[PDB]
């Protein structure tokens, strides 16, 4: 059906409340980011010439050294155990 | 041999066997010994399953819950998902190779095999192939020879005798046809068909007009 | 149009089907008209 | 998913297997299992026509 | 520099020749499937927009 | 300045400038030489074997 934006706001103030405890666990990466940021410590700012080199860097503070296939297999085992198939 | 399989079996058995054999990319008109083996396998497994239920308490019941759940006669995906579901719900670890059926009274996957050769040789072959100790094995013979793990016959004597008689009568019918000696079972060799992609017909004609000026056919330019 | 070579789902099978269709002598299409 | 089978065939197979497993687990009463099995038989017969 | 009329001066026949050379000593089916696309592009018709 | 042909399957005119006359002016040309392109591909293969 077609609904107005107001409905969304209505839900945000009158919708049915539900427990939210798995969200920090499920969205573990984002909460890891925020927790890491909050505990960081800053230092002095140095004004000097910066030389930046273009390089291939890995952006994943948390990863278990899995490729697409292994990651898919583990995800299927955890989330969709009955549909994993022949893989062990 | 084909017509005998079609006419001397229930339509469901032949349909399931044909669909399963097609599912591997093989033409049924070519392979018949494998077709006969798989249809006999389905018949024996269905008899091993049909007419056995489980009552409320959990004892034997012969004419509701079905004591035997079939795995053969299904796509790889369906069979694998049922194997995984049974392994997860009951607790028995699933095997690396697809079993044949599952019993809930014993809560275990049982293999079924029907072969012309002696029980001992095929029993050893299947045991060393599956390499499984928690899955029951049952091997029958066309001549009535039949044995299972530790000589443990899950089915009641009457059912086993009925299945042996069914196997013997089908063997007698194939012998009457005269191709019993030239059947000798078969095994899945996993034959790989060479990939072919040929340019013929109108396309070829187009290919003959898409070359530099000094050429007249794709073969010459190649 | 009696061209079921792509049932396998492989792309190469679909290409074979396309070639066979180009080899067809006649093609049948469905058109929607509103009046 | 991958498979040569039609939608209804896989659907009914999964329905039967899931129903049996759920009834075995004891999470569903016998009446619900019987009703879903009857509806599955209905679906299978309608599949032919 | 820049190349002018890049897409007007490129011939599907030349791409056919390049693909034929690249796929040398390869299975025939592979060569056919790889070389059909230039053939199709060579005999191409363009619709003239809406009008 | 190419070869005009009539497709036998679609029945439409087609222009083939491959191996056509070498350009005599700096204007755009579509006359690509088959031998030159094959030589370039061969030399590329030589520079990066395999």
């Amino acid at each position: 059906v077609m609904v107005s934006p107001l409905a969304v706001t209505w839900w945000n103030r009158n919708g049915p409340t539900t427990s939210t405890v798995h969200y920090p666990k499920v969205y573990k990466t984002y909460f890891e980011k925020v927790e890491r940021l909050k505990h960081g410590t800053f230092g002095p700012v140095h004004f000097r010439n910066q030389v930046k080199i273009r390089r291939r860097v890995d952006i994943n503070p948390g990863h278990a050294d899995l490729s697409a296939k292994e990651a898919q297999d583990v995800i299927m085992e955890v989330v969709f155990p009955n549909e994993v198939g022949a893989r062990i | 041999m084909e017509d005998f399989v079609r006419q001397c079996f229930n339509p469901m058995i032949v349909e399931l066997a044909e669909k399963a054999m097609k599912e591997y990319g093989e033409d049924p008109k070519i392979e018949t010994n494998k077709f006969a083996s798989i249809c006999t396998h389905l018949e024996v497994c269905f008899m091993y399953s049909d007419f056995h239920f489980i009552d409320e308490r959990g004892e034997s019941t012969i004419i509701l819950k079905h004591r035997f759940e079939i795995i053969e006669g299904r796509d790889r995906t369906m069979a694998w998902t049922v194997v995984n579901s049974i392994c997860n719900t009951t607790g028995v670890e699933k095997p690396k190779f697809l079993p044949d059926l599952y019993d809930y009274k014993e809560n275990r996957f049982i293999e079924i095999g029907v072969t012309r050769r002696e029980v001992h040789i095929y029993y050893l072959e299947k045991a060393n192939k599956i390499k499984s100790e928690k899955t029951h094995i049952h091997i029958f013979s066309f001549t009535g020879e039949e044995m299972a793990t530790k000589a443990d016959y899950t089915l009641d004597e009457e059912s086993r005798a009925r299945i042996k008689t069914r196997l013997f009568t089908i063997r007698q019918e194939m012998a009457s046809r005269g191709l019993w000696d030239s059947f000798r079972q078969s095994e899945r060799g996993e034959e790989t068909i060479e990939e072919r992609f040929e340019i013929t017909g109108t396309m070829r004609r187009l290919a003959d007009q898409s070359l530099p000026p000094n050429f007249s056919s794709l073969e010459n330019f190649r | 149009n009696g061209l079921t070579a792509n049932e396998s789902g492989r792309l190469i099978d679909f290409l074979k089907d396309v070639m066979d269709s180009m080899d067809k002598e006649e093609m049948e299409i469905t058109t929607h008209f509103q009046r | 998913p991958v498979g040569i089978s039609s939608m209804v065939e896989a659907m009914v197979s999964r329905a039967r297997i899931d129903a049996r497993i759920d009834f075995e687990s004891g999470r569903i009463k016998k009446e619900e299992f019987a009703e879903i099995m009857k509806i599955c038989s209905t679906i299978e017969e309608l599949r032919r026509q | 520099g820049d190349n002018t009329k890049w897409n007007e001066n490129q011939n599907p026949r030349m791409f056919l020749a390049m693909i034929t050379y690249i796929t040398r000593n390869q299975p025939e089916w592979f060569r056919n499937v790889l070389s059909i696309a230039p053939i199709m592009f060579s005999n191409k018709m363009a619709r003239l927009g809406k009008g | 300045k190419g070869k005009w042909t009539t497709n036998t399957e679609t029945g439409a005119p087609q222009l083939n400038p491959i191996d056509g006359p070498l350009p005599e002016d700096n204007e755009p040309s579509g006359y690509a030489q088959t031998d030159c392109v094959l030589e370039a591909m061969a030399f590329l293969e030589e520079s990066h074997p395999g």
